[PDB]
């Protein structure tokens, strides 16, 4: 009887807004920026079925110093994209990294600094993986 | 808004397919919808076909898939063999932005026609053996244990999925009294059952 979740980050076609890139915060490796929030939602379903899901994020890693920080699609550089808990801590990219108002999942998101970030603009990619009990 | 019509697929041997429902409730999003089945090492298994593997959902939709068994009755026939089903909902495009496609990955169980025991006096049968700092999930059933809720005395254990005629192995924290629920074929939450270690 119990159907999966219907799921969405954001509010359109699963596209998360993010800051500016601001070059003078991001100076140096290991640099970051402030972090934007986002939520996902799993929404019309049982609210047992969504909490005891196990979530996961897929993405291509900046460099292979950097596995949980997410690369850029050209066009700022020396700078990626990173995914945090609800209280500011990065997660995998690997694709097996889990476990698990209503049905929110909140996440942050920011940027980490491989070196010299050049300006320009920051628009990534990634997957995100929903595996039922 | 991709969501499914399930949260786990039975697949009884001897059926020629199995249907899995795949909506999206948002007039506002277009997505393409890729399908495929994995194996339990999630290694892409030719064993069952998805049709479509890939369509197109421009806003509220609603698809039924398909999935054969083309397994070539080569799995198991004393007990469930685990696959996973595969739905990646691909959206369409747009300023400094995150866009993210999301993977729904449900169990799929191939299920023989011929197993002595009833699926439903399956969860009962569950055994539970402490060792020095762990407690092992004893299963002599022919079916896949998704155990949750684990509880031993007042300590919350981790979920475990325990394996037809095999065994799974949880951390203790270190009571023997031990409570537990477990997911059905509908992937409803039994009542709780009580065990001892």
């Amino acid at each position: 009887m119990n159907a999966a979740c219907a799921v969405d980050a954001g509010s359109v076609d699963q596209t998360v807004q993010l800051g500016q890139v601001r070059t003078a915060s991001l100076a140096q490796e290991g640099a970051t920026s402030s972090a934007v929030g986002f939520n996902i939602q799993l929404n019309d379903c049982d609210t047992n079925v969504a909490s005891k899901a196990a979530v996961a994020f897929l993405g291509t890693a900046i460099d292979a110093g950097h596995t949980n920080v997410l690369a850029l699609q050209s066009s700022a550089t020396n700078v990626g994209v990173q995914i945090l808990d609800r209280t500011g801590a990065a997660l995998t990219l690997d694709g097996a990294t889990f476990s698990s108002g209503t049905n929110t999942i909140p996440f942050q998101a920011r940027y980490f600094a491989t070196g010299a970030a050049t300006p320009g603009a920051a628009n990534a990619d990634a997957t995100f993986k929903v595996q039922y009990q | 808004g991709v969501a499914l019509g399930a949260t786990r697929v039975i697949y009884p041997a001897g059926q020629k397919q199995e249907q899995l429902a795949v909506t999206n409730n948002d007039e506002n999003s277009t997505y393409l919808i890729q399908s495929w089945v994995e194996n339990a090492d999630g290694v892409k298994d030719g064993r069952f076909i998805v049709t479509p593997p890939l369509f197109a959902m421009k806003g509220k939709k609603e698809n039924t898939l398909r999935i054969l068994d083309a397994t070539n009755n080569q799995l198991p026939q004393d007990r469930e063999s685990l696959f996973w089903m595969n739905v990646k909902a691909i959206p369409s495009m747009d300023e400094n932005t995150l866009q993210l496609a999301i993977i729904s990955r449900i169990k799929l169980y191939y299920r023989p026609a011929k197993l002595a025991l009833p699926p439903d006096q399956a969860a009962e049968k569950l055994r539970f053996r402490r060792s020095a700092n762990s407690l092992t999930l004893i299963n002599p059933t022919p079916y896949y244990l998704t155990v949750t809720e684990l509880n031993a005395g007042t300590r919350v254990l981790e979920n475990a999925l325990v394996p037809p005629m095999g065994e799974s192995t949880v951390k203790l924290p270190s009571g023997s009294n031990i409570t537990y629920r477990t997911i059905n074929d509908y992937g409803a939450l039994t009542p709780k059952m009580t065990g001892v270690m």
